[PDB]
């Protein structure tokens, strides 16, 4: 089978974002989890840089 | 050690050795199906892989079918090539391995496809039991392996050293020049088999008439009759078949398939009537039986059961061909009956 | 909420003639502005279905009402996701919008609850 | 290995053999059913099923004449088998059918009979021929809206809908002269036919053409018959191919050659020179497959197809299948490529040299109404074993390479992805 399938880490990637079967019909408002995800992303970068300079 | 060629200006050559170890002949239940199907398996100087990865490269395939009466070994090739395939049909017949794993990893596998895909074509299952019933246990031996009786890798060698002999076999090249082909047979390990006996018995085997069969089976009806036929009344038998199958019988129409099997001591002629309900089956069987009965021909389809039996230029080792313009009337006497489906709707041998 | 106890509050509307006429009319103009109907569907095709009884009822339907709610449901989701509606001509009409699932539903829930019953049934000596 | 054709008032094209027992003799017309229309589509096959009749049939089993037609998409032809001998007896019939009883054929209660039978025919292709019905479909979605989009056997709807007037309007429009070629093929010799029809005059219908249409274009598109009853997938997927007379024509069956067919259950198959056959015989991918290059007058398909009970890992399938593909732009061997001329050369030569000279007719009749002539078989040769890897890889580079596909597939399909993630395979990332 395909590597992205075999691998132990890859299938994770790949069930969860390649391969993920998805009802044809959802509409943009199914995109703000995404959306959540990448606002924890800009917290925590954006935090970890200034706690280098907080006191 | 039969020689046969015919050359040609034509570009691909193919070598065959016929063999005679079909059912007819096999020892125990399916053998001669395992034998079959163990060729081209791995020999003890080149592997099944390697003879595959090999002739590609020049040019050419192999095949082993499986008969009734026959085993034959064929190879289709671009024709300059035919020593190198003279060698690998004789390297099979001389030393294949029989290794256990061969047995269990690709022969048994092969084999049972085989059988699945026989168990579900009811005709087939009919046609086998009608060779059963007539003759009851020479050419009515099983064509293939079911494990109904046990077959060790043991028995499928001494099979091999039976059949794989000179004094039972017949080398056969068409579109090749005798000349070379004679030459390469006897330079290779075809001369050092060790000739045994030909198994080819002349004396007429022992059939049986009136006798019927019904098999229960889920998918379309079938019902059959097979006649055995003499070795000198088979001619009439074939301008049946090709009667019965043209637009000159009224009731082609009302069968299936009908055709006679050629032997080397005689033959079988075979008549099949194919539906999806039994009800239609009943009635197109009982009509046959009847205007079978009340026979009746004239020959006018003696020009064409002539020229249907010509298109089979593979078969030019024929038996009579002049012995259809004799014979011209048919009548039906004794046969055998064979009822496949849904027999609690179909014709006993009774009632036709 | 159980189709057995909708049934049993629908069927008293429908039977007295002083609510039947009350309701009925804001019921068929409630249905109307659902817009289901303009996406090909029927009533019953949008009743949820992750769950035990509507398991059971859809495996009971026969094969032709089946993949009729097949393409049924299909044809919802590609109309959906173009935003569009469906041609007029090809919506759901009334008499059409029919509760064909409805009776393999009520049949499952009367099983269902029978069980629940004999599994609890008290004994008096 | 002599190909012979002269033109005096119609054009005789033959090729003798004299090791033939038999002879065949027809003729054959430059149109078949991509020459029909949405609505009379199924009346070339409805004249075969006609000429194929009880009535007719019987008229040359007397005589010791054997029937044969074929309908195919460019052209359509009509067969008489015979003995050496009654090589003059087979064109009586030929003409006694096509001039004489032009009009006792088509009487109405042999059409309906005939029709009947034709219904029950293609009914039955329908509800079980999913392999040729599967690539029937992969024609019809491919070439949409074009007239390689029409199937041989015509449709239900178009055949149940056709009339005694409908077949006599086309044979009056494409059985004429100039769209027509006299064969004969078995062991009679050129001059020995070309006398007995110079014999015969009359003209009938001469200096009348056909009627003309669009040229036929691929379309990347699919379709998809989802039937969750049947026990397993079959699909066919396929690029713009090469037209018979192009100059790529014998590259593309090279580059089929080199993927080939397989067949799980066959010990042998399971063994050849094939890269492929690592990676789908690991979970068994399929049941069996097989590559073609279709070519036809105006454009062809190239492509595979293939048959799985493995319903979860179809996408595995055609991944595999598509990277291998990819290679052939960007790194096939040397040896890949001398494995197929072999294997080309074996298959070409059971094909145009069979112990059936039913078989040599359709060919040389089909290939002599395209480029006016037929490429013998050693000439074929001279062209598949002066291909080289830089010919294959210039070859794919066009046609196979980020190029829109044709997909077609009945059966448990829900496996096979989506449209676009089958095209992205079409390709490679590279820096
Ligand atoms: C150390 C890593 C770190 C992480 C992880 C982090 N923060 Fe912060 N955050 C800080 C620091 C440092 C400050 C003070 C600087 C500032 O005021 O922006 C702060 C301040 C804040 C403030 C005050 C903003 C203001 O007005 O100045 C808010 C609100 C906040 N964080 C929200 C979040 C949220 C929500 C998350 C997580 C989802 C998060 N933070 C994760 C370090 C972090
Ligand atoms: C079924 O439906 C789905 C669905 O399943 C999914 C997965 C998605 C896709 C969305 C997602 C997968 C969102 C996932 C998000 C997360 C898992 C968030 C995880 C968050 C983190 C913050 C990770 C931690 C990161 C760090 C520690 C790195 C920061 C530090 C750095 C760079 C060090 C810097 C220091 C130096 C010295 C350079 C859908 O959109 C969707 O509906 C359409």
């Amino acid at each position: 089978m395909a590597f992205r399938k075999s691998n132990v880490y890859l299938s994770l990637v790949n069930s969860y974002i390649i391969d993920s079967p998805q009802p044809s019909s959802i509409n943009y408002w199914w995109n703000m989890g995404s959306l959540l995800g990448l606002c924890l992303v800009i917290q925590i970068v954006t935090g970890i840089f200034m706690a280098m300079h907080y006191s | 050690l039969t020689v046969s060629a015919r050359d040609a200006p034509t570009k691909i050559s193919t070598l065959a050795v016929k063999v005679h170890g079909g059912s007819r002949y096999a020892t125990k239940d399916g053998v001669a199906h395992l034998l079959n199907r163990f060729n081209f398996q791995n020999t003890n100087t080149r592997s099944a892989l390697k003879l595959v990865r090999e002739s590609e490269l020049l040019g050419g395939t192999f095949k082993s079918t499986l008969d009734r009466e026959y085993i034959t070994l064929k190879a289709t090739f671009l024709k300059d090539d035919l020593p190198y395939y003279v060698n690998a049909l004789a390297d099979v017949l001389y030393k294949t391995a029989f290794k256990p794993h061969e047995l269990t990893e690709s022969v048994l596998p092969a084999a049972r496809y085989d059988y699945a895909v026989a168990e579900q074509c009811p005709v087939k299952s009919a046609e086998d039991q009608l060779y059963a019933i007539t003759f009851r246990k020479g050419l009515g031996n099983p064509l293939l392996y079911d494990g109904v009786e046990r077959v060790s890798l043991q028995d499928i060698k001494d099979f091999a050293d039976k059949v794989y002999t000179k004094e039972n076999l017949e080398v056969s090249g068409e579109n090749v020049v005798e000349a070379d082909l004679k030459r390469f047979v006897d330079e290779s390990l075809l001369s050092t088999l060790p000739a045994g006996k030909s198994l080819v018995s002349k004396s007429e085997p022992k059939f049986f008439l009136g006798e019927e069969n019904r098999v229960r089976f889920i998918g379309d009806s079938v019902a059959a009759i097979g006649i055995p036929v003499n070795k000198a009344s088979l001619a009439q038998y074939e301008v049946l078949a090709n009667y019965l199958t043209s637009a000159l019988s009224e009731l082609s129409g009302l069968i299936s398939s009908a055709k006679l099997d050629k032997f080397t001591d005689g033959g079988l002629f075979t008549l099949f009537v194919r539906d999806q309900d039994s009800a239609v089956v009943s009635s197109n069987i009982k009509k046959i039986v009847a205007d079978l009965k009340k026979g009746k021909d004239l020959s006018p389809a003696i020009n064409y059961t002539k020229l249907k039996n010509a298109v089979q230029n593979e078969s030019v080792s024929s038996p009579i061909e002049l012995n259809f313009d004799a014979v011209k009337d048919f009548k039906l006497g004794k046969f055998n009956y064979v009822a496949v489906g849904d027999v609690s709707n179909l014709p006993y041998l009774d009632e036709l | 909420q159980s189709f057995t106890s909708i049934a049993r509050i629908g069927d008293y509307i429908l039977k007295s003639p002083v609510l039947s006429k009350l309701c009925v009319p804001v019921a068929n103009q409630f249905i109307n502005l659902a817009g289901y109907k303009k996406l090909g569907l029927k009533f019953d095709d949008l009743i949820a279905e992750e769950n035990p009884i509507m398991q059971t009822a859809l495996r009971r339907l026969p094969e032709d009402e089946s993949y009729a709610r097949a393409y049924r449901i299909i044809r919802a989701h590609q109309t959906e996701l173009t935003h569009h509606l469906l041609p007029r001509n090809e919506w759901i009409k009334a008499q059409e919008d029919v509760p064909y699932l409805l009776p393999y539903i009520l049949e499952a829930e009367a099983a269902a609850k029978e069980k629940d019953e004999l599994d609890n049934i008290e004994v008096s000596k | 290995a002599e190909v012979t054709q002269l033109s005096n008032g119609i054009v005789v094209a033959t090729e003798h053999n004299p090791s033939a027992h038999t002879a065949s003799v027809g003729v054959v017309f430059g149109s078949g059913a991509a020459n029909e229309n949405p609505y009379n589509n199924g009346v070339s096959n409805l004249w075969k099923n006609i000429f194929l009749s009880k009535e007719n049939s019987a008229v040359a089993a007397k005589e010791g004449l054997a029937l044969s037609s074929n309908i195919s998409r460019d052209f359509q032809s009509y067969i008489v088998s015979s003995l050496p001998g009654s090589t003059d007896k087979s064109l009586d019939f030929l003409n006694q059918s096509f001039i004489q009883q032009k009009a006792n054929l088509l009487s109405s209660s042999n059409f309906e009979a005939t029709k009947k039978s034709v219904l029950k025919q293609v009914q039955d292709f329908e509800d079980n021929d999913h392999p040729n019905r599967v690539l029937e479909h992969l024609h019809s979605t491919a070439f949409q809206n074009t007239p390689l989009s029409l199937p041989t056997r015509g449709t239900l709807e178009s055949l149940e809908n056709l009339v005694v007037a409908d077949l006599e309007s086309f044979a009056n429009n494409h059985f004429l002269n100039s769209n027509a070629v006299v064969v004969g093929t078995g062991n009679i010799k050129h001059e020995d036919l070309v006398n007995s029809i110079e014999s015969k005059n009359l003209s009938l219908q001469t200096g009348t053409k056909p009627v003309l249409k669009k040229k036929a274009a691929f379309l990347g598109s699919e379709v998809r018959l989802r039937d969750d009853t049947l026990p397993k997938a079959w699909i066919s997927l396929a690029v713009e191919g090469e037209p018979v007379n192009s100059p790529n024509y014998f590259v593309a069956k090279l580059a089929a050659q080199i993927f080939g067919s397989y067949n799980a259950f066959e010990p042998a198959s399971r063994l050849q020179g094939i890269k492929l056959l690592d990676n789908i015989q690991e979970y068994q991918l399929c049941d069996n497959f097989n590559h073609f290059s279709l070519s036809y007058k105006d454009s062809g398909l190239w492509g595979f197809s293939t048959a799985t009970r493995n319903v979860t890992m179809i996408d595995d399938l055609i991944h595999f299948t598509l990277k291998q593909w990819n290679r052939l732009t960007i790194s096939v061997t040397d040896t890949e490529v001398e494995r197929a001329k072999s294997l080309l050369k074996l298959q070409l030569g059971q094909l145009y040299e069979s112990g059936n000279p039913v078989n040599d007719a359709n060919l040389l009749g089909a290939e002599v109404l395209i480029k006016g002539s037929k490429l013998s078989l050693g000439e074929a040769f001279k062209k598949i074993d002066a291909i080289t890897v830089k010919d294959v890889k210039a070859w794919a580079g066009k046609r196979l390479w980020d190029q829109d596909i044709a997909i077609a597939g009945t059966g448990q399909i829900e496996g096979l992805l989506d449209y676009m993630r089958i095209r992205s395979d079409m390709s490679m990332m590279r820096w």
